[PDB]
RNA sequence: AGGAUAGUGGCCUACCAUGGUUUCAACGGGUAACGGGGAAUAAGGGUUCGAUUCCGGAGAGGGAGCCUGAGAAACGGCUACCACAUCCAAGGAAGGCAGCAGGCGCGCAAAUUACCCAAUCCCGACACGGGGAGGUAGUGACAAUAAAUAACGAUACAGGGCCCUUUUGGGUCUUGUAAUUGGAAUGAGUACAAUGUAAAUACCUUAACGAGGAACAAUUGGAGGGCAAGUCUGGUGCCAGCAGCCGCGGUAAUUCCAGCUCCAAAAGCGUAUAUUAAAGUUGUUGCAGUUAAAAAGCUCGUAGUUGAACCUUGGGCUUGGCUGG
């Protein structure tokens, strides 16, 4: 038959289901970033847990090792590219010091609210889900869309949105048309 | 298993064709021909995946049935014909001549050549022996049989094929200092000069090859193809990159400067 | 409003099939999309070719609308186009009539029914008729 | 072990439990909104009593 | 020297000794002996269908005092007879003689649970309808 | 030595020797055993699995024997027997779904008797024919990805936050409450249409329609401990039942049956079974053996395992590549 198509899981659950310290930390963290459920926090922790594992393996190698230099710099460059890592902390020791709030800062939901286009973070998600926000000339309706540094300046209302110069929406047309 | 296989699973195709996983269940099974199945390039892959002249397998058959494609100066209509190393492909409608030479990345490069260079080819001598009525002959890497060769020609030498009469113009003796491209193994596509030939009776002889950057690698004698009488003097035009292998860090640096 | 904009990229001249082939980018703001028939008319005017020598297919609209990407062919003549085209595209363009045949079940059942007859059908049915003296 | 017994009392308590209908109460928010409701209730308007914090205080 | 060989060429003694001594692990014995395949009423399956033979009722163990309401079921796959508990308040009234019931374990993986003596299975479905659905009046028994 | 084979060969025959394997486990038995690439889990070391997208092998109900052919001991080829089993005018004849779909049976356990060669490729005398190979759709909560179920105001009212200020009385800006009040936004759905396709469906785009209880209404398990969340209300009263384990139930039950409230995960949640970590409870890393389980009654002893030290060191000379600076 045809070749299999690869797929993989993008999250992992905690070993202890009930722990007040972790439950309170997650809910406090979900409320700050307007997340739908706990799985969106597990997803960040999962990809950060494997970033650390990659960093540990390179750190055991000698400095100036060809693999450590190539993949370590590439991983740092990618993290700097998405704005998670600062430009003055490209040492692979600050990579281990990264925290989940660094990643939630770079979501589309966080940037829409932090750019003043929305009143609150929960307004940001519904704006995104309702096809109002466009990055560049492309409409993006994924709240977890990770904004790159060069894409940061191009977040604005969609050109065909009611809030960004488009026509009036369904509700207004029904009222003013009577 | 009661007989010869006639299909090729997509996953089982040679990796240097660079076929995608999900385009279908099967891959083009190269026909019997001058080149081995694993070391060939079917014309369907060349006309559709490489040149992208044809959009699908139906179109490559339409191209070849109008007599456009010539391999080594003869019109070929077999869509899965196993073209191989040093083969010449002529499309006089587009006025293009190609030679199948490996690039340094291990794949068959799209190497355009002039019409003057497309009038001959090189073949590695596999064996020299006597035929019926005591007539000596040479077998090249593409299955060619040339009678009455120069009596100095021996195995592992390279001959220059007139490619229109099939005769030998001249040859290169296998010896230290000859220019070589590697046609097998993980050093496939690299170009260098012979530094030292290490003999092993009953086993496999090993050849030490020095890159233009004075990088040394070892490969089996069966993967050695003599292409020049000395360094910097190849008998055919080399593909872009000149068969010099760069490390991934060097490639990243070169790519950064180019862009 | 309208202002349909057409861009061509990856253009390859293909005298092997007597045609030019390219990727088509269509910019249609304030417009759901552009029909293949309307693209063929526009493409003929832009490149001064016969409308029947232009073939477009495989279009998809990007997310949010306002832009589509496809593939296009322009032949040197209508005769060349009719020779090197799939049947279904010529039926799309009206250059051919959809061939009418029975379903695959009927063709296969008829093929297997004829497999039980050796010789001409006229001989087989005349002999079968003779057996059924009725 | 000795195993036997009258089967006549099966479902005794559930059968005689007085049926009480659920009051038609407002729907709770779903999805992201419910996480928003819980977050404020636990970190914005804290209802603790000098160190005594209860999620479900019985009326007392 | 820790009572086991340490020489670099003593891998055979170490491999055989470990192989010999894993037989003391009862979990290991059941996997290789195939005891679930040979001895278990389910034959190693998670579930098994059967026919209810009779409603009887089992007295609970001390210090508890109650009537655990079970059924006697003859398995279709091998004809063996087992006792299966009928969970929840009054679900015994949903199960009649000569009904087809789907069984599952009690979750203690072959041992009895709680005060119920000698019962290792529970009733999951009757007549192809979930017993839980019957208890919560989501569905009605097809009869 | 011959015969046979495409060919080596006890492959077979004639004659002749007495050899061949084995405690470094032969031989035999079992396998709920096709092998591998690989899968699950994983600090390290490991444990468990691999019928199944690729490769190799084997089979076409069970055996055996063959024809044709380069290639088959082929089974959508034949011959014969066994077991099943079809039509019959009773003389005879014809079978093989572990191919696709479908049916019966088995079961805890698995979908349509659909469309097509347009793509991927294969076969043929072949640019043209064929292909249940293959592709498309149907069923599909196997698993996997992303991700709706609401957002923002207006006032009211409360607190904090400030400021006019001594407090007082205010102005006023941040939260919370509002059967307490609005106007915006959108896709689920549907739909002209275009795109998609061999033709369709669906997706993507997109006119018109499409949200206040926005009934366009999220569920599954729990609330004594482990383990997050009730000593609330009613019912029962060692009964009914719960309870993985410890335990709960004999008249205010923190555990049953319910109502309310709350907790956890959420388009998912629970149960059963297996397996992995936890397990340093299989321990090579890395267990224990006086008394918790466990030194053979004691010596000898073959295989196995394991075995004291010792043989060009030091010095000197030049010497490249690099790494503090
Ligand atoms: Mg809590
Ligand atoms: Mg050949
Ligand atoms: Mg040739
Ligand atoms: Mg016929
Ligand atoms: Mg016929
Ligand atoms: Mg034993
Ligand atoms: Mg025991
Ligand atoms: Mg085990
Ligand atoms: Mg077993
Ligand atoms: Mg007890
Ligand atoms: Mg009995
Ligand atoms: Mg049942
Ligand atoms: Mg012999
Ligand atoms: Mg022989
Ligand atoms: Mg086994
Ligand atoms: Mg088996
Ligand atoms: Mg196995
Ligand atoms: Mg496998
Ligand atoms: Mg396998
Ligand atoms: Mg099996
Ligand atoms: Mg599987
Ligand atoms: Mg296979
Ligand atoms: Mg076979
Ligand atoms: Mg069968
Ligand atoms: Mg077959
Ligand atoms: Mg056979
Ligand atoms: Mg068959
Ligand atoms: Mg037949
Ligand atoms: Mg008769
Ligand atoms: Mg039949
Ligand atoms: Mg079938
Ligand atoms: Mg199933
Ligand atoms: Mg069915
Ligand atoms: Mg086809
Ligand atoms: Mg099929
Ligand atoms: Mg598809
Ligand atoms: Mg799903
Ligand atoms: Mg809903
Ligand atoms: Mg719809
Ligand atoms: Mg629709
Ligand atoms: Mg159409
Ligand atoms: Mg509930
Ligand atoms: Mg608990
Ligand atoms: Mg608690
Ligand atoms: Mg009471
Ligand atoms: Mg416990
Ligand atoms: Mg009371
Ligand atoms: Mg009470
Ligand atoms: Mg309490
Ligand atoms: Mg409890
Ligand atoms: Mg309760
Ligand atoms: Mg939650
Ligand atoms: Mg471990
Ligand atoms: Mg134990
Ligand atoms: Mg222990
Ligand atoms: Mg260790
Ligand atoms: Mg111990
Ligand atoms: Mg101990
Ligand atoms: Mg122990
Ligand atoms: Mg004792
Ligand atoms: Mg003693
Ligand atoms: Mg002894
Ligand atoms: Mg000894
Ligand atoms: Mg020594």
């Amino acid at each position: 038959p045809r070749a299999p198509r690869t797929y993989s899981k993008t999250y992992s659950v905690p070993k202890r289901p009930y722990e007040s310290a972790r439950l309170d930390a997650e809910l406090k963290l979900a409320g700050e970033y307007g997340l739908k459920n706990k799985r969106e926090i597990y997803r960040i922790g999962f990809q950060l847990s494997k970033i650390r594992r990659a960093a540990r393996d390179l750190l055991t190698r000698d400095e100036k090792d060809p693999k450590r230099l190539f993949e370590g710099n590439a991983l740092i460059r990618r993290l700097v590219r998405i704005g998670v890592l600062s430009e003055d902390k490209m040492k692979l020791d600050y990579v281990l010091a990264l925290k989940p709030e660094d990643f939630l800062e770079r979501r589309l939901q966080t940037q829409v609210f932090k750019l003043g286009l929305a009143r609150s973070i929960h307004h940001a998600r519904v704006l995104i889900t309702q096809r109002h926000i466009a990055v560049g000339k492309q409409i993006v309706n994924i709240p977890s869309f990770t904004v790159r540094l060069d894409s940061q300046k191009h977040i604005d209302f969609a050109h065909n949105s009611p809030y960004g110069g488009g026509r009036a929406g369904r509700v207004k047309r029904k009222n003013q048309g009577k | 298993a009661r007989g010869p296989k006639k299909h090729l699973k997509r996953l089982a195709a040679p990796s240097h064709w660079m076929l995608d996983k999900l385009s279908g269940t099967y891959a083009p099974r190269p026909s019997a021909g001058p080149h081995k199945l694993r070391e060939s390039l079917p014309l369907v892959v060349f006309l559709r995946n490489r040149l992208k002249y044809a959009l699908n397998g139906r179109e490559v058959k339409a191209i070849m049935m109008q007599q456009h494609v010539q391999v080594d100066g003869k019109v070929r209509t077999d869509t899965t014909y196993p073209a191989g190393f040093m083969d010449v492909i002529t499309l006089e409608a587009t006025n293009e001549h190609f030679r199948l030479v490996y690039d340094v990345k291990g794949k068959f490069a799209v190497h355009r050549i002039s019409a003057e260079e497309a009038a001959y080819k090189l073949g590695k001598v596999k064996k020299v022996q006597l035929g019926k009525k005591g007539v000596p002959y040479v077998v090249t890497h593409d299955g060619r049989t040339i009678r009455y060769p120069d009596p100095l020609i021996r195995a592992n030498d390279t001959v220059k094929i007139d490619l229109a009469t099939g005769k030998i113009d001249d040859f290169i003796k296998f010896d230290t200092g000859r220019l070589v491209m590697v046609t097998g193994g993980r050093n496939l596509g690299r170009v260098g000069v012979i530094v030292h030939r290490e003999k092993h009776e009953g086993g496999f002889d090993l050849v030490h090859i020095k890159d233009a950057l004075e990088n040394t690698f070892v490969t089996r004698l069966s993967n050695v193809f003599v292409i020049g009488t000395e360094a910097g003097k190849p008998w055919v035009s080399l593909p872009k990159g000149k068969g010099i292998k760069l490390s991934i860090s060097e490639e990243r640096d070169r790519r950064r400067a180019q862009q | 409003s309208d202002a349909v904009t057409i861009r061509t990229r990856k253009v390859i001249s293909n005298p092997l099939l007597a045609r030019r082939q390219f990727v088509i980018d269509v910019l249609h703001p304030n417009r759901a999309n552009v029909s293949k028939d309307e693209l063929r008319e526009k493409l003929a005017e832009i490149y001064k070719a016969e409308k029947d020598a232009v073939s477009v297919f495989g279009f998809r609209t990007q997310f949010g609308g306002g832009k589509s990407t496809g593939f296009g062919l322009i032949y040197q003549s209508v005769a060349d186009a009719k020779r090197f085209e799939p049947a279904y595209r010529l039926v799309r363009y009206g250059l051919a009539e959809k061939v009418e045949k029975a379903s695959r079940q009927q063709r296969k059942q008829k093929k297997n029914r004829d497999k039980k007859i050796f010789g001409t059908q006229r001989r087989a049915q005349k002999r079968a008729a003779r057996r059924n003296a009725d | 072990g000795k195993v036997h017994g009258s089967l006549a009392r099966a479902g005794k308590v559930k059968s005689q439990t007085p049926k009480v209908e659920k009051q038609e109460k407002p729907k709770k928010p779903q999805g992201r909104a419910y996480m928003r409701l819980l977050y404020t209730r636990r970190f914005v308007n804290v209802t603790l009593t000098n160190g005594k914090r209860k999620m479900n205080p019985s009326p007392a | 020297g820790k009572g086991k060989p340490r020489g670099l060429n003593s891998a055979r003694k170490l491999r055989v000794h470990r192989r010999n001594n894993r037989w003391a692990d009862q979990a290991y014995k059941a996997r290789l002996l195939g005891t679930a395949f040979k001895s278990s009423p389910f034959g190693g399956s998670s579930h098994a269908k059967g026919i209810v033979l009779e409603k009887i009722g089992i007295e609970s163990k001390q210090p508890n005092s109650a009537i655990r309401k079970c059924v006697r079921v003859q398995l279709i796959k091998n004809g063996k007879k087992v006792t299966a508990f009928v969970p929840n308040d009054g679900c015994l009234n949903f199960v009649d003689e000569n009904d087809e019931v789907l069984l599952a374990g009690f979750g203690r993986r072959g041992k009895a649970k709680g005060d119920i003596p000698g019962v290792r299975f529970k009733v999951v479905k009757v007549s192809g309808v979930s017993l839980l659905a019957l208890w919560k009046e989501k569905k009605e028994k097809p009869r």
